């Protein structure tokens, strides 16, 4: 993908994950866990929905239209209706090709990058309390228990809590 | 310290998709954008279906005696199958397939019966090729005039358009297979057709001679057919072999149209219908037939189109 | 003890609605408009040439109805027709009406040559009231009526060659009378005949008697035909009675001639692109005012708005 | 978008930023300040103005064409002529449909993709003299007046000069 | 005591333009062509079965003009007609002519089968100076010129029924005389008329007197009409002066035959897709070369050249 | 392109870098030297070898079609025949004109991308060791050989062996 995220320093998916599109995985003095994202969920979610509905637009209403098989030989008009026909099937056939390649490059390319948002997102709320460990993970230095780990991922994070202490176990 | 890692979902197995770099990539979730299944059976909403059975719309038009149960009949789709049979007198039409087209277009078999007067003709003329009950019949629309005594003089008749719609005038040419029923009908040895209207005329001669038996007959007749704006008049002037029209079909604009097919009707809905059977207008695409009527998906080549739905699916490093 | 650096951009109290692949209203700073949807109502007098028939149809300037003279050895890019256009000489029909229309406008002019045709035995010039030239009766200019001279009509065989290196382009005709006493007494023989023929091609037309609708006092017609011949090959007219005759040849072209039915005035004014509801500029690439255009024109779509967006995600 | 800054961690565009596309604002000592960045609000117009004049490039130009409406009935050869004309109109509305939907998905992201790129130069810029607040906004650990904001700005900002200082500052 | 570490991309001193979205051109390391624009000048003649009509366009090996003999029962995927092409027999005419040349070009055979035609009361064979066979008169060797014989022309009323399993094409025609003198010298009758019909369809022809320009010594005329019979379907002739009757019918095929016409000459090589410029190779999806081809073919459009980016942007240079 | 790398704070290409499309230049104390690399390289020219067999796909295989040219006026027919023509025509050679411009657009955003994603995967290696000087280059804060280079070329480099020498050299 265009942002290197899903598929690039995320190593892999998460089957374990079933409650969400994106999500988060912590180890503290507590334990571990997992919690999804609602947020980066419902912003890929929203998008694919709304790729999928203006594909599913509109039919087009025809009524009468020219005959399409013939059962007697009649050379020039029936070859012209034929060539009108098998043009525009053509056409439309193309279209419909190149449709579904290009939007599932998009599904991919913004799918990744909603992984990549909630990462910066969530390393500009650590400021320097932590580092990125290069694989989709921050070390967190200091002491931060189920109800901190949740101010993380609620939003609600209070870096100067916990700088002192964390700058103090990374230098 | 602590450890706080993102991520993403992932399924054992995903659907492969194709991209503008890939033929074959493998994503969460897809949905298939081509329709590519019918049920078989054609509809009967919403659209108003009329089944031919027997009959060619054709057929119906003139008033072939066994589909004469098609009268005034109309339709949003006329279906018209292959085990249809004519049973009257042998005809044919010169473009036949703009009369079935401009007939199917206009939605309705509406006929008026105009006083059209044939002075010195013998009218209601009948075959035994196109029984109407237990005896002789003909056309229910056409009028077969003939000599009345030992005359048949040149008819010259009038029939004006006061009406605020256009009027469609179906009518015909008698071409007999000998000199002998030639004579012995219309009295003249050849015969001639002239209809026209202010600005257009056809004139039509008859041709003598033998056509393959059909019914017993070896003679046939020609299908014309005239248009008469509002304000226009219709003429007929013949001296022979005319198959006189006994009024006009009334003529409609919609969006009705005909379509050749042996699915049985149903009791279901479904906008969007094809010789295969009715089908689901909710994906774009649709594989099943190239003709279609209604609302429908547009006809494509492939027989499946996977949108993808979901990220790419990434199970294993 | 320090300082605080922004970086942001700019937003509208109010921007527009444009359509994306994922959604169909998103408010972008600015956008523009992709479908001309709007006309003056007037169609512009340049850079193409205008030819406004008024009263007159292509063909009936073409034939030489006498309303219509003035048209004659006109030239166009477009020629105008009006529906306030009325035939007022013999009444006629063209077999393949459209197709004679079409390529007479396609040609884009109407020069004619006159031609010496010699009618050995025949009466020309005749005349109808239904086609009143000045105060008299007269007849449609390119073409003409040939009838008896005293007491016969001999077999007209005539003939013309092309020269020239480019199509020529003949109009003649077949009149159908009413009568069998009409017939005789114009051309004598019972049943006539008009064969018009090149080395390549040959139409036989036989005359039908009878009544038509009355129009403009008149019960007979007149059918309208036409033969190119091609520079090197040689025209041949054979008839025995009811030829309606040329008169010439028309220059045949080939160029960016068209022809459109519009009730739009014409006014001084330069646009590139004619559709039947007046000029539309050119400057977008889709149009949604008519599917009916002449020269370069945005394609026609049937959105009548398309908004492109020129600025950012706004906002506010 | 794609890269998270439009509609994203930049909370909201300034209705008062009339002379460019993207830009600054600070606060120091000597008070507030704005300005207008015009490498990148060039950047975002150049490419604008480029996907534009393709989209206008040509008008074609057709003469004569096949008649498109008609007074009487006709039947096969104008069923397909009506039916040649539908035909087109539909492809080509298609094409202006997908056209617009495409370009403004791209328009939309790389106006997101400017302003992440001067956020990030900004950032390298700054070095370990200021600290991302997450919000689009440096906070910068040492004292900046005028002339210093307009170092940063035009790109001179020479960060050894307040290292040392600015490193006090964060530890 | 540290190290510096640089990442980078490669380029080059000059690379090719291309299109985007944004930009008319831009500079990438490489670049690939998707529009073919040349052609060798030449067909191959492989893999294609390709029939040079010489100087016989398709229509005239069909009827049988005498210097089209070699064409007889021939068969071809691509037909090529020839800018050369001339007919040498009988003045004639062929209402809906490109209908017919179309049938016969897609059917991909002139096989013939005679079939024994009862024509009583007639004289057969009908020869003419304008379609000379060697140095004397002749006719086209698929039709049959009938006249009077000796001072009568009867009716004519013949049957042919299709109890084969195929299409069968019967090609036929209707004489113009220029004179009554012609008229009645040959079919006695001062009015003919030919009708050929079907189970299902007819078509009526009054022949057309009257003088026309010499061709090859004549002011007369053939008109050339054409009739298929389905299987089960029966062909009736019907006539009573006139008539140009068939000696049979013309085996009907469906398949990927077609006919073009070109000037240029035929070669031993193998090429899938045909242009009356020439063979064109077909790995590009586009092509500029000719509007007209045959085969598998790249798409035709207006564009000569069309550069695919195979390389990143070119960036030599701050 | 959107990323900003290539055309972006990477000034330039490097005519020099002659055995792949992306790669390292360091310059240590045992002198300067230069790398390409084979994963980024690979993976730009796959997709780019992907795009352009995607491109190439199919042929249209038609055999008898209309006729295209004409030698006489004619009229209706004919110009049905020849505005069918164009219409097709125009048609395709739109649709060719989009796909090398979208195509080209993703070519170089793509490449764009494979140059950033390299440069961000080098900088999370490095961790706390190195500090992003705004161009491409990273500057180490302590003592690399060659070997040592080699280790952050070849994803083994282990910032923990460093980080001590490093936040000294930094920090000071
Ligand atoms: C010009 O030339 C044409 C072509 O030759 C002639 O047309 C033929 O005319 C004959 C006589 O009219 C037609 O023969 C008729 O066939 C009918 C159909 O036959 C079939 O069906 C039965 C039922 O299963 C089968 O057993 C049989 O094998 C066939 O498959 C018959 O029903 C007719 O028979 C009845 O009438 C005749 C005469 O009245 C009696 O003798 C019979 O016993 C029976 O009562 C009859 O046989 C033939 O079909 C026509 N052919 C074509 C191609 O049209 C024209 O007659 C000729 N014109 C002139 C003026 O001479
Ligand atoms: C065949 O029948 C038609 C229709 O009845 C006859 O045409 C009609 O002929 C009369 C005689 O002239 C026309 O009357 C005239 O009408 C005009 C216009 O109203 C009027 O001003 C005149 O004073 C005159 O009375 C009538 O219009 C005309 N109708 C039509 C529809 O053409 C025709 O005469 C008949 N032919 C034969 C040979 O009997
Ligand atoms: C009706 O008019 C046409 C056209 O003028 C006449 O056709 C002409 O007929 C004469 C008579 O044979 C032809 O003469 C010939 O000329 C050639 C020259 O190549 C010469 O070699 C012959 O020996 C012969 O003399 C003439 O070519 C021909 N012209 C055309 C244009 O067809 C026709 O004869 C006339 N019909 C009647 C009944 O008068
Ligand atoms: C719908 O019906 C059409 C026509 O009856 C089917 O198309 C035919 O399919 C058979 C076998 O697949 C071929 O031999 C014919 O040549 C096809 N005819 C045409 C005109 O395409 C089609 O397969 C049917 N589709 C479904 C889904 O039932
Ligand atoms: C959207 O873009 C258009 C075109 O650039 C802007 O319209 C121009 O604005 C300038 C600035 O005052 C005027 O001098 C021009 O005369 C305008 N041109 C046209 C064709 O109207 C428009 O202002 C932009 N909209 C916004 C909200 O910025
Ligand atoms: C109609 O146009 C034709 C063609 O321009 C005119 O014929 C030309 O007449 C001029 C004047 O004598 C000559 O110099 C040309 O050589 C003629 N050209 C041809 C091709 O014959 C014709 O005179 C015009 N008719 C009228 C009434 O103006
Ligand atoms: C251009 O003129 C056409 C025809 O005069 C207009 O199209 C008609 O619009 C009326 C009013 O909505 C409809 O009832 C007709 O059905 C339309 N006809 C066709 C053929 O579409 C059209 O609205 C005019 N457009 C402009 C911009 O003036
Ligand atoms: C970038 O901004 C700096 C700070 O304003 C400019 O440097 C100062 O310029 C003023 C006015 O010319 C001088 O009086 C100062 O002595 C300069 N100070 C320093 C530290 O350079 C600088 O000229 C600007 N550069 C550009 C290219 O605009
Ligand atoms: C292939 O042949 C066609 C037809 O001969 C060539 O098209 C003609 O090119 C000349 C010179 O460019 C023009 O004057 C004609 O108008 C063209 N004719 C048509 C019908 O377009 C074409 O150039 C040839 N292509 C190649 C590659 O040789
Ligand atoms: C965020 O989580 C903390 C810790 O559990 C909790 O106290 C706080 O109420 C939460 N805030 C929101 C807005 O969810
Ligand atoms: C999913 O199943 C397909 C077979 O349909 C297989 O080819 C593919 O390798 C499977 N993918 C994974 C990730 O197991
Ligand atoms: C996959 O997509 C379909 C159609 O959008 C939907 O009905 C289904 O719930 C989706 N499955 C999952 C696991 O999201
Ligand atoms: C057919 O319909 C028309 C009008 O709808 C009516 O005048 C006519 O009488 C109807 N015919 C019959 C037999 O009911
Ligand atoms: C490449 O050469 C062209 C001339 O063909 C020139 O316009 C362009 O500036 C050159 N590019 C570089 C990077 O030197
Ligand atoms: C450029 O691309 C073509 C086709 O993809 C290839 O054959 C050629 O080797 C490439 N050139 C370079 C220098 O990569
Ligand atoms: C043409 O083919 C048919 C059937 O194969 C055969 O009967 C006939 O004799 C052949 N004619 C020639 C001239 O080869
Ligand atoms: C990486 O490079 C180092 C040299 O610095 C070497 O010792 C090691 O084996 C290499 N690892 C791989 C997997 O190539």
């Amino acid at each position: 993908g265009l942002f290197g995220a899903i598929a690039g320093f995320i190593e892999n998916g998460w089957e374990g994950m079933i409650d969400g599109w994106y999500g988060f995985r912590h180890q503290n003095s507590e334990g571990t866990g997992q919690a999804a994202d609602l947020k980066s969920t419902q912003a890929a979610i929203d998008q694919i929905n709304g790729k999928l509905n203006r594909v599913i637009e509109k039919t087009n209403e025809k009524f009468h239209q020219i005959e399409k098989e013939f059962s007697e030989v009649e050379g020039r008009i029936q070859d012209l209706e034929k060539y009108v026909e098998d043009t525009k099937i053509d056409l439309w056939s193309y279209n419909a090709e190149l449709l579904v390649a290009l939007e599932n490059q998009h599904t991919i390319d913004l799918t990744d990058s909603e992984m990549n948002k909630l990462f910066e997102k969530t390393g500009r709320q650590l400021r320097e309390n932590a580092e990125d460990m290069g694989n989709g993970c921050f070390k967190i230095y200091h002491k931060c228990d189920n109800a901190c780990i949740e101010s993380i991922r609620n939003g609600t994070y209070d870096h100067d809590v916990y700088r002192d202490e964390a700058l103090n176990n990374r230098f | 310290g602590a450890t706080l890692c993102l991520g993403h979902h992932a399924v054992p197995n995903g659907t492969l998709v194709k991209t503008i770099t890939d033929d074959q990539i493998e994503v969460t979730n897809a949905t298939e954008l081509v329709q590519s299944s019918s049920t078989g059976k054609i509809c009967n909403n919403p659209h108003r279906i009329l089944d031919g059975i027997d009959c060619t719309l054709i057929d119906a038009l003139l008033g072939d005696p066994h589909c004469d149960v098609f009268q005034n009949e109309t339709w949003d789709l006329f279906v018209e199958r292959s085990k249809a049979f004519s049973n009257c007198y042998p005809y044919d039409v010169p473009d036949y397939a703009s009369l079935r087209s401009l007939v199917a277009s206009s939605g309705t078999l509406e006929f008026i019966t105009e006083g059209f007067t044939w002075t010195g003709v013998t009218q209601n003329g009948g075959s035994n090729a196109c029984k109407r009950g237990p005896g002789s019949g003909f056309f229910s629309r056409l009028n077969w005039l003939t000599k009345s005594g030992s005359t048949y003089p040149v008819l010259n008749v009038t029939m004006p358009n006061n009406d605020n719609f256009d009027k469609l005038y179906i009518w015909g040419v008698h071409h007999p297979s000998t000199n002998q029923e030639q004579t012995s009908l219309y009295v003249q040895a050849s015969g001639r057709v002239t209809v026209s209207t202010r600005r257009s005329q056809q004139t039509i001669i008859p041709n003598i001679g033998s056509r393959p038996w059909v019914r017993g007959l070896s003679s046939r007749i020609s299908i014309y057919w005239t248009i008469v704006k509002p304000g226009d008049v219709l003429v007929i002037n013949s001296n022979g072999n005319l198959i006189a029209p006994r009024g006009y079909f009334k003529m409609r604009t919609g969006k009705s149209s005909i379509m050749r097919s042996d699915a049985p009707i149903d009791t279901c809905i479904s906008e969007c219908i094809t010789p295969n059977g009715s089908i689901p207008n909710d994906k774009p695409f649709q594989n099943v037939n190239k003709i279609t009527y209604g609302a429908c998906p547009k006809y494509v080549k492939q027989n499946t189109l996977k949108l993808a739905t979901g990220m790419r699916n990434v199970p294993e490093k």
